[PDB]
RNA sequence: GCUGGCGACCAUAGCAAGAGUGAACCACCUGAUCCCUUCCCGAACUCAGAAGUGAAACCUCUUAGCGCUGAUGGUAGUGUGGGAUUACCCAUGUGAGAGUAAGUCAUCGCCAGCU
RNA sequence: CGGAGGAGUACGAAGGUGCGCUCAGCGUGGUCGGAAAUCACGCGUAGAGUAUAAAGGCAAAAGCGCGCUUAACUGCGAGAC
């Protein structure tokens, strides 16, 4: 579960999510990538779940690189509890993620394999996706 | 429980007082600073707490100048 | 030789974020010719030429000739920028050869 | 040294090192006699004696030498001083120089020491001597405990080859 | 190097005479020669000067006291040609002492006051 | 044409590499008598002359190796009116940052001296 | 009853003035002293420091030292925030 060694500041303010990805949508650690095409948030267990996913059905024949890391914290009050007296604790972390952005990069396997297991992970993620390559320009 | 936050300062009202291009007389503050983020030229004094105020009567003028590129304000007779 | 592809005149006019969303609707990519020995030069291109050349790899590396009426010009690809997430060309930049 | 440099020393070593320009054969600016009394606070007297010492040795008044800054690991603090140095130029230094190479050399336990290695690299050689004695003062009474002393001898010597020709014509044992 | 520390020396007071408006007395010394220089506030002006490297002085050692109260003398001489009375003397990073002195003296003898 | 000082701007002006000058100026260079100096040292400050040199340093000439300046076009954002609600579309006005082509070994005043 | 830290002091010098000096970090050799003790040269560069929390500042340094001193005065005060 991938999680930030240190942090300056322990809460955050909530943001809003707009824009586009104009950085991190180019194919550069590997040959065949996958893509969000909308908006969102992924979190570490899903982030793992679909690592996971990914590499046991190329049965580790490759490299995958991950291009997403949970780095802004999310607290939620634990239960039962009125509202005000301050803010609550941090239960688990989040990337935010913007229409397209690369997530997973897969470099020495067949196209067949890697778009198949990107098949495999698209059905745990929150979102849309696509499937590019590496391009001249 | 209970949070340990909430306190804060009263305001202090910092910033430029009289801009570019104004007519100024001898005395007016034209800029109030916490530092020295500009400096004084010709006919402009400062304050014990970097105040910048005008020693003349005239028209008040802002650059940039020298080597290190820090602002100066001014006053034309 | 290999590449012909024929461009028209975009003004003034036709510059800017609107008529440039305008002409992407109407299916055209604007682009611009910079090279020595001249100012540079707006023109519009068609998207189904555009991306018919940019699969073929030699595209990059030879020499490319952009007709607009009788006026001929050599340049080669020098920039293509590509939507994020639908990736279709949007802008292209031709450098005199 | 006194004049037998400024007459023909410079003479030999321009006909050896083969310089273009009068003002490029190497001459030794000056030398720096330094030694840190370390532990001072302990007994805060150690350094009145090595003062007095140290300036029977040279006929200059040194200067005590204060720290920056603490160290946890060691006792020592800014405020308080931990070392002593005095640097000689000119007529103090040359006449230094021959009661060193006079008499120090007889008295150290063991001839040919020093090494032509352990030079700086800018023409500047650094050495240390062991033990306040091999120098002439009075006997082992009426002085302190035994204490050790750095001696920095800095030259206009361009390179090492350069600063080591110098060393050699003066007549330094090694 | 020994001519920046004396022009970081003299930047002080060269800044103040600035602020202050006033007319400049400015010195320069070296071995052999010693210089002065009267300017205006604006600074764009030489309203005198005065040198050992004049006609009347060269013959001489022109790096000594002597001369140095000659040109004192001959830059008062021409500031009371020019029309110049009260000045600010800059001293240019180098110590009052000496020479220096000996042309300020000369100076306030002929008739600049400060 | 060359040198020194005082000013206007602070990299299109700087760093780095290569090269040159002392007839005059500049620097080093001799000595510590006198003035003066070292929390100890004429090492710096200061005084008296000029024995030698352009070694070091200052100054001047070439470049593009760095650094720096830097378009056009497009993209993001955005005021007003309309539409829609994961934060976008239209009309009109406005318009970056990054990147690309290209450029860059500055320039201007006052005073004194030398061939 | 949002997110984070400080204050209820200190200083007759840690005030005034004249003069003088720049930090910290690394690479090379040296004594019982070495990761880290004093000292010489060289490289890159403000990351040092500023009585105290942070912000705005700091080369004419507002950072550092020396000598002499009490303007850490009295009566006011155009004008402005």
């Amino acid at each position: 579960m991938l999680q930030p060694k240190r942090t300056k500041f322990r809460k955050v303010h909530k943001g809003r999510n707009t824009g586009l990805a104009h950085r991190g949508s180019t194919v550069s650690f590997g040959s065949i990538a996958i893509k969000a095409t909308e908006r969102g948030r992924m979190t570490a267990r899903q982030i793992e779940a679909a690592r996971r996913t990914i590499s046991r059905r190329i049965k580790r024949g490759g490299k995958i690189f991950i291009r997403v890391f949970p780095d802004k914290p999310i607290t939620e009050k634990p239960l039962e509890v009125r509202m005000g007296n301050g803010k609550g604790n941090v239960e688990y972390w989040v990337c935010e993620i913007k229409p397209g952005k690369i997530l997973y990069e897969i470099e020495g396997v067949n196209e067949d394999l890697a778009r198949e297991a990107f098949a495999l992970a698209a059905a745990k993620l929150p979102f849309k996706t696509t499937i590019v390559t590496r391009t001249v320009m | 429980g209970s949070t340990k936050n909430g306190r804060d300062s009263n305001p202090k009202m910092l910033g430029v007082k009289v801009y570019g291009g104004q007519t100024v007389t001898a005395g007016n503050i034209i800029v109030r600073q916490r530092g020295t983020e500009f400096h004084a030229g010709a006919n402009v004094g400062m304050g014990r707490d970097h105040t910048l105020f005008a020693t003349a009567d005239g028209v008040v003028k802002f650059e940039v100048k020298g080597q290190f590129g820090r602002r100066y304000v001014k006053v034309e007779t | 030789a290999n590449f012909v592809l024929n461009a028209q005149a975009r003004a003034e006019d036709k510059q800017g974020k609107g008529a440039s969303r305008r002409l992407r609707r109407e299916s055209l990519v604007p682009a611009i010719i910079y090279g020595g020995n001249a100012e540079p030069v707006a023109v519009t291109l068609e998207l189904r030429e555009l991306v018919k050349a940019l699969e073929s790899n030699v595209f990059f590396e030879e020499v490319v000739e952009i007709k607009v009426g009788d006026k001929v010009e050599n340049v080669k690809i020098q920039a293509l920028q590509r939507h994020p997430a639908k990736n279709t060309p949007m802008h292209a930049d031709f450098k005199r050869a | 040294l006194k004049a037998r440099y400024n007459d023909e020393l410079k003479a030999k070593l321009q006909e050896e090192l083969s310089i273009k320009n009068v003002m490029e054969i190497p001459r030794i600016t000056k030398i720096t006699l330094n030694m840190g009394v370390g532990a001072a606070a302990t007994d805060k007297k150690l350094l009145d004696g090595a003062v007095a010492d140290m300036q029977l040795i040279a006929g200059q008044k040194p200067v005590v030498t204060l720290a920056r800054k603490s160290i946890a690991g060691f006792k020592i603090r800014d405020g308080w001083p931990i070392g002593c140095k005095v640097t000689l130029r000119g007529d103090q230094m040359y006449e230094f120089l021959d009661r060193l190479i006079s008499i120090a050399i007889p008295r150290i336990r063991d001839f040919r020491g020093f090494s032509a290695k352990s030079f700086d690299g800018r023409g500047n050689y650094s050495m240390g001597l062991k033990e306040q004695i091999v120098f002439p003062e009075i006997d082992f009474d009426k002085i302190d405990r035994i204490r050790g002393m750095d001696i920095t001898i800095t030259t206009t010597a361009r390179t090492d080859d350069e600063g080591r020709a110098l060393m050699r014509a003066f007549g330094f044992p090694f | 190097e020994k001519k920046q520390s004396r022009l970081r020396r003299a930047k002080s007071t060269r800044l103040h005479i600035r602020a202050l408006g006033a007319t400049r007395l400015c010195v320069n010394r070296t071995p052999r020669h010693i210089y002065a220089q009267v300017i205006s506030a604006d600074g764009g002006k030489v309203l005198a000067q005065a040198s050992t490297l004049d006609a009347s002085l060269r013959s001489g050692t022109t790096g000594n006291i002597e001369a140095a109260t000659k040109v004192g003398a001959l830059i008062a001489e021409r500031a009371k040609a020019a029309g110049v009375t009260k000045v600010a003397f800059d001293r240019s990073g180098f110590k009052y002492h000496g020479r220096i002195k000996a042309l300020a003296d000369a100076a306030r003898e002929g008739g600049l006051e400060f």
